[PDB]
RNA sequence: GGAACGAGGUAGAUGAAGAGGUCUGGAAAGGCCCGCCAUAGGAGGUAACAGCCCUGUAGUCAAAACUUCGUUCUCUCCUGAGUGGAUCCUGAGUACGGCGGAACACGUGAAAUUCCGUCGGAAUCCGGGAGGACCAUCUCCCAAGGCUAAAUACUCCCUAGUGACCGAUAGUGAACCAGUACCGUGAGGGAAAGGUGAAAAGCACCCCGGAAGGGGAGUGAAAGAGAUCCUGAAACCGUGUGCCUACAAGUAGUCAGAGCCCGUUAACGGGUGAUGGCGUGCCUUUUGUAGAAUGAACCGGCGAGUUACGAUCUCGUGCAAGGUUAAGCAGAAGAUGCGGAGCCGCAGCGAAAGCGAGUCUGAAUAGGGCGCAUGAGUACGUGGUCGUAGACCCGAAACCAGGUGA
RNA sequence: UAUCCUUGGGAGUCAGACUGCGAGUGAUAAGAUCCGUAGUCGAAAGGGAAACAGCCCAGACCGCCAGCUAAGGUCCCAAAG
RNA sequence: AACAGUGGUAGGAGAGCGUUCUAAGGGCUGUGAAGCCAGACCGGAAGGACUGGUGGAGCGCUUAGAAGUGAGAAUGCCGGU
RNA sequence: AGGGCCAUCGCUCAACGGAUAAAAGCUACCCCGGG
């Protein structure tokens, strides 16, 4: 690429609307605003209240254990490094939503009773 | 960074200006007076050219409804005998300018007479 | 990736994958107008009604105040504020730019590889002497792996060139030249940081 | 407690290479044609645009005297560790009790906590306090004595330097003998005003006149450059001269149109126009204007949708079930590296415990609510609105605090 | 004949006026008021009603010294018996 | 290429011209730049050129980018008449 | 302890889509935006 040719991308600028500079734009005189310019939240009540420490666990679909290269020492500490987790809290539960594999070993906090018996289907351990 | 801009509205002042040049009075020097007669001016252009079509065509009548009274024959018996004695689509202005002369004017009035009767 | 071999008086290849890419030039657009708003200063700081030592009494239409910016000194209700002019791109659009900018230049006949680009002393008769040996008659790069002294101190006279290490080179040094040497060593550094 | 040693600061010294040739010019720094030095083509001057014309810069070296830092001697002062387990202390109107207040994001409440007064009042290693009223359990920690640098905040100033800053209605109120001239008893308010030329070479003399101010002559490249003086616009005031004008009712124009008078970015030209047709100024505001509804004497300058931080939306770009770093450090106040703390997404429902491709509701495996099933975000950039900040400009009466005046 | 639904972005408007139909208030008084249907004006010039925001006729992209018609008209001002 | 269309305020969308500065190259200028004054030229508009006179040292083009961005109206302010 | 979640009470809020728990005239020589 040379300086003197710099040809934008198409779409990707646009010139600012400037609002009030004469009659002929648009916009002129009254600048695009025009001659002379209880609430419902505070009609329904508040709901019950709210727990001062919640448990969530990280979840992921039975499905990121199929893009996997083999069950063995599945610890969450391996999950967190790759980054099927993005951040490791409380624990680390697991669903089943999807369709298992081969076997591999997990360690988890909690277990899901439909994501008990995928990886007990497939040749997994689950320790918790 | 500061834009002063005093050079672009000399030049855009002097253009209106110059298209006043010729009216009476204070209207060709101040720029107040003079924008408000270049307006009213283009405007009363775009209505006197509107005008000037039907005007003119309300001048080739009255000679024409003179040229043919010396024979007898109003305008009405003129045009309306012209359009069905004969094809002669004889344009108003055109036909004013050939009414000057005795002979060739006449040379169809003889012919929407005969038409006439 | 098939650039020849130069040294002094009297061909190699290089990371296809590097100076080999297509290039993609909206992303060498974008980056180089991030590279260019960071140069710039924006330290221009002009008054407002506030700031302005004059009146608050209403003095006798209305005008309640003296300095009221429809006067004759004390305006710009608005005006030029001191901020910064420089932002983020993510980091691939970063490294790919600079991808595009050396590949564009394989295919021109224009990059010229040195090897370790030896001098004797810090003079500018030697180096005025070596650039007409390259034939670079307007501005140049020159790309040097350790920061040699003497090739830095005896370029840094002439007008069109400019030295700098290679761990330092970016958008508006590459594009701006359209000639450039780079020593052999020089060429392995720069695969390494992308 | 003192002297050495080194680095600075406050004054400076040194410093490379063309009268190149020729043209035009009042004058070469320019053109044309030829060289040179460069750790030095950053600046500023010079009769017009200098790398080699000076003053300078890079570089290396310098301060007797003052200081500002460090390095070093001298000087100055100087016990630590066990082991026991018999008695003492371990910081009192104090910790806490009541009343009344006040401050913590918390408005006296469910409410610790802190600090005031006001009244009472302890305990002291087997001891004491805390862990959001309270009580047992349990972990951490010793109150009521005092000291302490660094990393941080802002600058009237002082050198060195920058601008996608302004260039005389701007920029500070003030480029000029400016907080001055003036206004006010006073507290206070508060302007206007830049430019001869490369130099004074700033007009000897002669003429008119009382002098001003002229007309010649001289200087000068230019006197149309002669002291408020570069350039010199428009309003306004005039003097010449082509064509109309003393029976004519007119938002003053436009279209038709002779007649005369001129020759042009040569073109279906230019300037006037006797006479005929049509024709209730401009902006604002209103159901609506010619209005007697509002505004402008005219000319010239100045004079109104901005920027931060958020929110959402479209387009472009990067990568994509994963994208992205912040502070900070190394870096010409720059790009770029490095930083995986954090954020958003990848699956929900429920008041929550919870369970989960479903889950609440309910005797319910019913019905229904929501949700997948049918899944694309995210980071930057432009743009469109909405927020919060004086928020688009201009425009009150009053209010409070601190002061000046019989 | 070619429109209208859905989501999404941006709005403006919220005393309308009079002319042709049956009322109400009023005195079937009012360029009065308030209704409802249609029109025009609002935001629409051109032709006609002597002049006329709303009535009758018709919708202006711009040129032309072209033609045919609409309402209304044809002694003269003023085109046409 | 044939058919259809083009009144318009609030308001929505799209395409453009100018001004100062900055970056890249390319190039006018003392044989005369900006500015100022005329003129019967060119473009659908905002606007561009070209000769002539004054002027006596700077300016412009192409592609980008940033805005203190474009005046006839405020019982606007300052100057001049 | 206290709150959530269900059953249930207290409103003439009567200016009934409910400005706060709480609230009168007054004065013109009147201050001021408007006919």
């Amino acid at each position: 690429m040379k300086l003197h040719e710099l040809k934008p991308s198409e779409g990707s600028r646009k010139t600012r609307n400037r609002v009030g500079r004469g009659i002929g734009s648009g916009n002129g005189k009254t600048a695009g605003k025009g001659h002379k310019g209880m609430p419902l939240f505070q009609r329904l009540p508040k709901r019950g209240f709210t727990n001062i420490n919640r448990k969530e666990y990280a979840v992921v679909n039975l499905d990121k254990l199929n893009g996997f290269a083999e069950g063995t020492e599945v610890t969450p500490e391996l999950l967190l490094e790759t980054g099927v987790i993005s951040k490791l809290n409380a624990g680390v539960k697991i669903l089943g939503n999807g369709k298992l594999e081969k076997k591999l070993t997990v360690k988890a906090n909690k277990f899901s009773a439909s994501a008990k018996e995928a990886v007990e289907a497939a040749g997994g351990t689950a320790e918790v | 960074p500061r834009v002063k801009g005093g050079t672009v509205t000399r030049k855009r002042r002097k253009k209106v200006l110059k298209l006043a040049k010729g009216y009476f009075g204070s209207k060709h020097t101040l720029y107040k007076v003079a924008n408000q007669q270049v307006m009213k001016s283009g405007n009363y252009a775009f209505r006197d050219r509107r005008q000037k079509k039907r005007d003119f065509r309300k001048l080739w009548i009255t000679r024409i409804n003179a040229a043919a009274r010396m024979n007898g024959l109003s305008y009405s018996r003129l045009m309306h005998g012209l359009k069905l004695s004969g094809i002669e689509v004889n344009r108003k202005m055109l036909a004013d300018l050939a009414v000057n002369d005795l002979t060739a004017f006449n040379q169809l009035a003889d012919a929407a007479k005969a038409q006439l009767n | 990736p098939k650039v020849a071999l130069y040294n002094q008086n009297g061909d190699i290849e290089l990371n296809a994958s590097v100076f080999g890419i297509e290039p993609n030039e909206s992303v060498v657009f974008d980056a180089i107008l991030m590279q260019r708003a960071s140069l710039r200063q924006g330290t221009h700081k002009v008054k407002n009604r506030s700031e302005v030592r004059g009146g608050g009494r209403k003095p006798w239409a209305r005008q309640g105040s003296i300095r009221s910016p429809q006067w004759r000194g004390g305006g710009v209700v608005f005006g030029p504020t001191p901020r910064s002019y420089s932002y983020k791109l993510p980091k691939k659009v970063r490294r790919l730019a600079i991808k595009s900018v050396l590949s564009s230049k394989v295919i021109d006949n224009n990059i010229i590889v040195l090897e370790d680009l030896t001098l004797d002393t810090a003079k500018t008769k030697e180096m005025a002497a070596i650039l007409k040996g390259l034939s670079v008659e307007k501005k140049a790069l020159i790309v040097t792996a350790d920061a040699n002294e003497a090739v830095a101190l005896s370029a840094r006279n002439i007008p069109g060139v400019t030295v700098v290490e290679a761990n330092g080179i970016n958008v508006l040094d590459v594009v701006n030249h359209e000639k450039l040497l780079i020593t052999k060593a020089a060429v392995e550094k720069v695969e390494e940081v992308l």
